[PDB]
């Protein structure tokens, strides 16, 4: 598989079916659906890796929404990455103003 | 009366809370309202459009979605 | 011994509280014949999926958590505590959200 | 009664699992989150592919390239999450072309 | 004279020109002026497509018609402008299909 | 033989905008009726901003639109102020507006 | 006596001038100088068309004078007519440019 | 050379006067050189990364314009 052949786990003819069938361009060359899919795939391990250890800091075996969003909003990157996005279930991070607390 | 209403005062309460709010005028709660009323026409009226478009008489979850990425508040987790 | 807890420390609990829960906060029928009546204005006799109208939900709340947010760093910027209707009018100003 | 309605909703969430069991292999994570992941990926195809088409537009060529590809990626990613975004294309396609 | 022409440019000059002088006759417009006429028209243009792009790739269509620009064009537009820009094309459409 | 223009009562090139549509990758195929119902709405939009943005010139006794003219008209309009609201309209400047609470008593 | 307007007579009638008028207000060299400068961080011996520094000086002027109009709304709201860092610093906040 | 000084006093003053201020802090003007830096790395950056994909040594206006459109701060009248 091409997949296989790149060192990925993302469907590279996938990515590449979906190009071609995407109204970006005539043509798509070969180099491109290899580099895009390892790039998902990058990134997509880059949160799980987080929200996993969300999930382990709460006696978790199972990611939930909370535990993706504690982990992009607490990275600098992917919170800026994803910054006009929201996260279904996600809620927000626990950040009280200081001038709100008792002295 | 108006279906508004049934966005009560501890409703509000509760989402300011969320957003670290501390201490809430009573007008708010109309405000609040309004805003949101608003928001919601925003984001309907467009989804809808793609209901329409699509010759259903079923708002379907994507016609929300598609709907709220025109709007620049993209969400995750209903068939993005 | 009557206990009474001092005006905002209950407040401070409920802040608390709701950031570390990621449950929807308005009643879901009452938001539900909200949508229903707005659409209504649209186009009448329209169905709804049920997760279209836990999308509107889940992103009404999170926008108007958002807007609270930003709210509050308007009243806290002219030195009150208290939210009012003119923070909520600058930061949808400052947003480009109203003219 | 079979009822052969098999709509076949495609989805990556085959692959996230499978990213997952890498980086993490025991834990998982609900169909709301899988739902989330799957919203991401989406997202990002999007905006790397539509950034891809407008170079190819703006340099008038018939044909994005991974070329293409890691420009948008620079464009779109902040400083560090390009930097290894860009390594790992790079080396995917380094491998691919070695193979056969 | 000098040799090699210069490269061909388009625009929408002219066209901007013949609707200017439909709507105020005695009345010119500036280099400038035209260059931001044309970065509009080219700015809704791109909107206009893009979004029917998307309307006919949700519903799974190959094909962009005027069916597709009218629901884009209502999804962009405000209020007034999209009623008369509604009726406008709708008027083109109908008065071209008879002149066949 | 007369342009497709023509032939839909339009200014605007009915026949470049179903190019730049077959060009552009917005879709694999093309309706005959699309490119026509385009160009008329960019007419149309380009007419009620050359009308409001003439005003703004006969106003300020001139013959030629220039940037400023078409900002004044723009962002008069609640409308097209929307349209255009995350656009710049190079050398058009700002309409006049001094808050309230800075002018003298 | 010498003449003298009083303290924000002057500041008024630069608003009046300003806003009635549309040409560039920073010094074109010096920016060009910076445009210049900046890039060389990005890349060496880079030219640029002159219509480029036009382009981000028309550009970075407008993003200006529009960030201090949202600036002075911040002031007055701390019922305050000075503009000052916090009141930039809460504006760029609620745009969403900064953290 | 050290040219963000070149953005005087008295320019920021007057860009400030058309954003309709009347009073400005001493602290101001440095803030602002921050600001506009900070503006300029950001549209610069991307203008030059379509510069570098173009395999061109000399920035376009196109460049600019296209980077602008990407910051969701879109120009017109530069070939827009
Ligand atoms: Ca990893």
């Amino acid at each position: 598989t091409r997949s296989s052949r790149a060192g990925l786990q993302f469907p590279v003819g996938r990515v590449h079916r979906l190009l071609r069938k995407g109204n970006y361009s005539e043509r798509v060359g070969a180099g491109a659906p290899v580099y895009l899919a390892a790039v998902l795939e990058y990134l997509t391990a880059e949160i799980l890796e987080l929200a996993g250890n969300a999930a382990r800091d709460n006696k978790k075996t199972r990611i939930i929404p909370r535990h993706l969003q504690l982990a992009i909003r607490n990275d600098e990157e992917l919170n800026k990455l994803l910054g006009r996005v929201t996260i279904a279930q996600g809620g927000v991070l626990p950040n009280i103003q200081a001038v709100l607390l008792p002295k | 009366r108006d279906n508004i209403q049934g966005i009560t005062k501890p409703a509000i309460r509760r989402l300011a809370r969320r957003g670290g709010v501390k201490r809430i005028s009573g007008l708010i709660y109309e405000e609040t309202r309004g805003v949101l009323k608003v928001f919601l026409e925003n984001v309907i009226r467009d989804a809808v459009t793609y209901t329409e478009h699509a010759k259903r008489k079923t708002v379907t979850a994507m016609d929300v979605v598609y709907a709220l990425k025109r709007q620049g508040r993209t969400l995750y987790g209903f068939g993005g | 011994k009557p206990h009474r807890y001092r005006p905002g420390t209950v407040a401070l609990r409920e802040i608390r509280r709701y950031q570390k829960s990621t449950e929807l906060l308005i009643r879901k029928l009452p938001f539900q014949r909200l949508v229903r009546e707005i659409a209504q204005d649209f186009k009448t006799d329209l169905r709804f999926q049920s997760s279209a109208v836990m999308a509107l939900q889940e992103a009404c709340e999170a926008y108007l958590v958002g807007l609270f947010e930003d709210t509050n760093l308007c009243a806290i910027h002219a030195k009150r505590v208290t939210i009012m209707p003119k923070d909520i009018q600058l930061a949808r100003r400052i947003r480009g959200e109203r003219a | 009664g079979k009822k052969r309605k098999r709509s076949r909703k495609e989805s990556y969430s085959i692959y996230v699992y499978k990213v997952l069991k890498q980086v993490h292999p025991d834990t998982g994570i609900s169909s709301k989150a899988m739902g989330i992941m799957n919203s991401f990926v989406n997202d990002i195809f999007e905006r790397i592919a539509g950034e891809a088409s407008r170079l190819a537009h703006y340099n008038k060529r018939s044909t994005i390239t991974s070329r293409e590809i890691q420009t948008a990626v620079r464009l779109l990613l902040p400083g560090e999450l390009a930097k290894h975004a860009v390594s790992e294309g790079t080396k995917a396609v380094t491998k691919y072309t070695s193979a056969k």
